[PDB]
């Protein structure tokens, strides 16, 4: 119950093979120094705190309390409404929705921005052994379909 | 007093008898016997046969039968990518023995194949057959350093007995690789003098090449990623039949003085040999074949590929090395910090690298004792069961005028340290 | 000879995304010479718009009753040339080799940079060319096309050619290729005769006629203009209304049969004969 | 302390002397040196094998690029061109495709220290500034490089065996007569890595990108009928214009002393041309009708040897 409405390396994550929180996706490093990567942390009654950033190859801050974002950097805010098993929500960057479907077996999401952003992510679970991934990415404006599929199974 | 099997329809029962007659049975009523379980308890789970490895039952779980990973990868600017792997093992119905197969496949149309294939059969409860069919493509020196592709097959087979004369582990394991390797130079002409010598341009191109062979290694230590007593002793031959010959040996020893070994005292020592057996000296060997060192997983304060004999600016390898190494290991005294794996961590390293001739062995150990690459340094370790952080700050004691010097602080990652 | 002409336009004219249509129609059109009717005598103009015909994915083909395909703009006029004055003369013995280098030149050196304006251009290719296919091709490929079309030519144009900074140096190396271009044409061009029309001109000037068409075209004619002068650049573009201002009456036209129409039905098909 | 950290290799020793004996001897075998200077000024031609010419003798490059390359090289800096039966020379280096990140090779090797590496796009750029103030010249030039070569690549990649294509594009031993084991692995190379040189050739003058269905229809296992018929229609065209361009050069032959960049261009492509020993439809046609070509092409050379 926290996700910021994660499209990013969540659905672009999986269109590739690649090879107080304290988050990092820390690639690898050098013989001598180097990061790769990323590195985030954070600081009652109201959820609230203050984050930086650091990449190689940021400064907000925080407030959450139906549950509301926000984030104000050098900024962002965020909803995401509780309806039934299917949920809702908006987002804004200074402005997409999201469209959340956490019913069991069937967990899946899409996210529509106010521009040519269509991104659909399916998720099909039609075994208690097997999975498939259908990872739509249909942006009409740029003409561009990035789809991926996917599918996992065990015996 | 007696044995029973729980499960066990995964297999073959008759092939399961081979197992429990070497070790469960024959073994004196309580003199062997709850080793002798603890050493079938331990080669079943590496045989992959049992995932969850009076009276004494037999708790063997299978591991699993499929394992399949598929999936595909458009991005309509003809970047379609698709990517398979399984981990099947195939019913011991129908073949006879516990058989392994793997097929890692990866087609991407903007990034090289891979093939990855194994078949790993279990002859004997000490055998094991590897047939690896494989593809792959690697980056040699550096990312923009030299580009390797290899097709082909390797036949393979290990042996390690389970009883000994004498937990001290041995094991000889032969194998048989015929390989096509494309050696292609990836580097630009900015960078305009790295791997652009007389030795590496002439590198590039095809090669089909046969080899032939063996790896004895008899290791005694108590643990071996983060050892405390007792030595080791590896010796690799490798045979390709009318090219070359070469024979590596590594020696190891720890040894500790305190009382939960606070002082942890390591020596290892390598060694090579390389021949060229092709007919007066026609048929180079290839530079992927040839000894290299220096680096963080070698002889540490010098950059990888770092020390040998030079064309321009490259490291063109040695056929004949000599390396050791000393450490020190002193377990965190700050009061409570201890009893953890990391270490501060004081060493001496050095080596030489160099090519011999090829006349005889008694000119060869003539240029190999005579100006050593060393270095020494401080740093802190980690030592995982299945890694090896290293961070020292090194200094070069003695050098070349043209080694890849690095002296300041450095970053090691690994399994196998000199 | 006998054969069918597969073009890119749609009803009656070439279509500006291919520069080696509105040459080959501007070349039958102005084929009136006694001799030179000979070569065009039977060859059926047909505005297909489907690829699936050539031989290599080009549209100009010219499918001449065996299967004899030959294809792109350059290789059917010098085929045309091979089975033999004002408006469109055939150039002599001692010719025939410096009209088929200007051909070829424009082929591979002028074509490229109008294949640049009619899909790099970030303008041109959003505000025109992107809603150009949708009237030629059928309802599922309107979306495909263009994008391959696109990539094709960002591999041809990457060697000399590559926010606001980043752009602007796009438009200087692109002019001064253009500019480099055009002046070895036009510097090679003058050893032949001047007067007349020829295979090389038609091309060279369905060059112009697209670039000097398209939505970015005001700056090409402002900037053509400093190297070359207004006496020039009013000279040709008086040559090229006159070629799109003639009569019809040389085109054999057709329509596509059911073999050749790109449908859905009929482009499943030849998708399943590629393998 | 900084001043303790800059002194710390407490001995430095000379570099290291001992080479790999076996190298030094394979860089002889493929090794021609330029007759007739300091350690630095000297350049390496790499090509991608050397044929014995019958007439001269002299070690020419198998390529249409790297003999003209070769030849624009002997004309520059007034050099004689190798023997075929080899105090710092020049020299021409028989290399693989595979010592470029391009994977296409007439290459450039200049200098021991401050060694620059010219590629084959650089090289081709350096040879096209030199007729640039000529703009007919650059015509016919741009001409042989996008009608002939395609014509030629196009024979020699399909209408030649894959004996014809790796005798004169690889570094690879010839086969001669298989008696020996290590001839039987000799000979497995050519079958094993025949497509994937024939790749890479048609990635050097954007042959990949005047005839995407060719070269998408080479990168495959099966290739049906569809493909096949549409492949010798291209081939076809390919050809019936290149023996337009070989019958209109006949008129352009007229030398006056030192021969022109195209002089060297056209005699460059019928030298190649006819060392290869199969009918391909290129050499039965020039041997036949272009008979005053290969008078033309042997009067070239022969301003190179000695």
């Amino acid at each position: 119950q926290y996700f910021f409405t994660g499209l990013r390396a969540d659905l672009n994550k999986a269109f590739s093979m690649n090879p107080v929180n304290v988050k990092t996706l820390n690639p690898s490093f050098s013989e001598k120094g180097e990061f790769t990567g990323v590195a985030v942390a954070s600081f009652p009654q109201l959820a609230l705190g203050l984050e930086t950033l650091y990449s190689r190859t940021g400064v907000s801050y925080l407030t959450r309390y139906w549950i509301f974002s926000g984030q104000l950097q050098a900024l962002i805010a965020s909803l995401w409404r509780k309806v039934a098993n299917v949920e809702a929500g908006i987002e804004t960057t200074l402005t997409t929705i999201g469209a959340k479907y956490e019913y069991r077996q069937s967990v899946y999401r899409g996210t529509l921005d106010s521009n040519g952003k269509v991104a659909c992510f399916l998720e099909r679970k039609v075994l208690p052994t097997l999975s498939v991934l259908f990872c739509g990415e249909i942006d009409h404006f740029k003409n561009d379909t990035k789809i991926g599929c996917g599918l996992q199974f065990e015996t | 007093a007696g044995v029973v099997t729980t499960g066990t329809d995964h297999i073959d029962p008759s092939v399961l008898q081979a197992y429990l007659d070497d070790t469960i049975m024959k073994s004196i009523t309580l003199g062997q016997l709850v080793k002798n379980a603890d050493v079938l308890n331990k080669r079943l789970c590496q045989h992959h046969i049992a995932l969850n490895a009076v009276v004494s039952q037999l708790d063997i779980l299978p591991p699993k039968t499929f394992t399949a990973k598929t999936g595909t990868n458009f991005g309509n600017d003809n970047d379609a990518e698709a990517y398979l792997q399984f981990e099947k093992l195939i019913d011991k119905k129908y073949l006879k023995l516990p058989t392994r197969v793997n097929l890692e496949i990866l087609r991407g149309t903007k990034i090289h194949s891979s093939f990855l294939f194994n078949s790993y059969s279990s002859l004997s409860p000490q055998s094991i057959l590897n047939l690896k069919v494989f593809s792959q493509f690697y980056n040699w020196n550096t990312n923009k350093g030299l580009d390797i592709g290899q097709r082909g097959a390797r036949l393979s087979l290990r042996y390690e007995p389970l009883f000994l004369h004498k937990s001290p582990t041995l094991f000889h394991e032969w194998f048989l690789e015929t390989c096509w390797r494309s050696t292609k130079i990836c580097s630009q002409g900015t960078s305009a003098p790295y791997m652009y010598s007389g030795t590496m341009l002439s590198q590039a191109g095809d090669q089909l090449r046969t080899i032939l062979g063996h790896t004895f290694v008899l290791d005694k230590r108590d643990h071996i990623m983060c050892p405390t007593k007792g030595s080791m002793l590896k010796w690799s031959n490798e045979l390709s039949p009318g090219k070359h010959l070469k024979t590596q040996l590594e020696l190891n020893s720890v040894k500790s003085w305190m009382n939960d070994d606070f002082i942890t005292f390591s020596t290892t020592i390598k060694t090579g040999y390389l021949k060229n057996l092709s007919s007066q000296q026609s048929l180079p060997v290839h530079i992927c074949d040839k000894f290299q060192s220096g680096g963080p997983s070698d002889i540490r304060g010098f950059q990888t590929f770092g020390l040998g004999p030079r064309d321009l600016y490259d490291a063109v390898g040695g056929d004949a090395f000599v390396s050791y190494g000393l450490s020190v290991f002193s377990r965190l005294p700050w009061k409570k910090v201890e009893k953890s794996n990391f270490r501060l961590h004081w060493f001496f390293n050095g080596g030489k690298l160099v090519n011999h001739d090829n006349t005889s062995l008694g000119n060869c150990i003539g240029q190999l004792s005579k100006e050593h690459s060393t270095s020494t340094g401080i740093g802190l370790v980690l030592r995982h069961p299945m890694a090896r952080f290293e961070l020292n700050f090194t200094l070069p004691i003695t050098a070349h005028e043209n080694d890849l010097i690095r002296k300041g602080f450095q970053f090691g990652l690994g399994l196998a340290f000199l | 000879v006998k054969g069918s002409v597969h073009l890119w336009g749609k009803d009656g004219k070439a279509s500006l995304i291919s520069v080696d249509s509105i040459a080959l129609v501007w070349f039958i059109k102005l084929c009136t010479s006694e001799e030179a009717k000979s070569m065009v005598a039977g060859l059926q103009i047909v505005f297909s718009n489907n690829t699936d015909l050539s031989s290599d994915g080009k549209l100009p083909v010219l499918i001449l009753d065996n299967g004899t395909k030959v294809s792109g703009y350059v290789n059917i006029v010098q085929f045309l040339h091979k089975n033999i004055e004002e408006d469109l003369a055939i150039v002599r013995k001692k010719d025939r080799l410096l009209e088929y280098s200007l051909l070829n030149y424009v082929d591979v050196e002028i074509s490229r940079l109008t294949d640049y304006q009619l899909f790099l251009n970030t303008k041109n290719y959003n505000e025109y060319t992107k809603k150009l296919f949708s009237k030629l091709l059928y309802f599922p490929m309107w979306y495909n096309t263009p994008l391959q079309l696109r990539s094709q030519a960002r591999e041809n144009c990457e060697e000399i050619i590559g926010q606001e900074l980043q752009q602007v140096k796009y438009n200087l190396q692109f002019d001064n290729r253009l500019q480099s271009c055009v002046s070895n044409w036009l510097a090679a061009r003058k050893k032949l005769d001047d007067s007349v029309i020829l295979s090389s001109d038609l091309l060279f000037l369905a060059n112009l006629y697209v670039q000097l068409g398209l939505p970015d075209g005001n700056r090409i004619r402002s900037k053509l203009e400093q190297t070359f002068g207004s006496e020039l650049l009013n000279s040709m573009s008086n040559k090229i209304d006159d070629f799109v201002h003639r009569p019809s009456n040389n085109l054999e036209q057709r329509d596509p049969q059911f073999r050749e129409q790109g449908n859905v039905v009929m482009s499943l098909y030849n998708l399943a004969c590629k393998y | 302390v900084k001043r303790i950290f800059d002194t710390f290799p407490l001995q430095t020793y000379a570099a290291q002397t001992d080479k790999d004996e076996a190298v030094a001897l394979e860089i002889q075998r493929r090794s021609y040196t330029f007759t007739e200077l300091t350690v630095e000024g000297t350049y390496k031609l790499g090509v991608y094998n050397v044929f014995l010419e019958a007439n001269t003798g002299a070690a020419l490059a198998t390529d249409p690029w790297c003999l003209f390359v070769q030849l624009a090289l002997c004309q520059k800096n007034g050099l004689v061109l190798p023997t075929h039966s080899q105090t710092c020379n020049h020299e021409m280096l028989v290399l693989s495709r595979l010592s470029n990140p391009d994977e296409a090779l007439p290459i450039l090797v200049e200098g021991y220290k401050k060694r620059i590496i010219r590629s084959t796009v650089a090289i081709s750029e350096i040879m096209r500034s030199r007729i640039l103030d000529d703009a007919e010249q650059l015509m016919y030039y741009t001409l042989l490089d996008t009608v002939l070569y395609d014509c030629w690549i196009t024979q020699i990649i399909f209408c030649a065996s894959d004996a014809q294509f790796m005798e004169l594009y690889s570094c690879q031993k010839l086969s001669g007569s298989i008696v020996t084991p290590l001839d039987v692995e000799n000979s497995l190379l050519q079958k094993l890595s025949a497509k994937s040189l024939k790749i890479s050739l048609t990635k050097r003058n954007k042959f990949q990108f005047r005839h995407r269905e060719i070269v998408k229809s080479m990168q495959g296992v099966y290739h049906n009928h569809h493909n096949s018929v549409n492949q010798e229609q291209v081939l076809n065209v390919l050809f019936e214009n290149s023996k337009q361009v070989l019958l209109g050069l006949k008129d352009m032959l007229k030398s006056d002393g030192q021969p022109t960049y195209l002089h060297l261009k056209i005699a460059s492509y019928i030298l190649c041309i006819t060392n290869v020993k199969e009918p391909i439809k290129l050499k039965t046609f020039v041997e036949n009708e272009c008979k005053e070509l290969v008078q033309f092409a042997q009067d070239t050379l022969k301003n190179f040897v000695q």
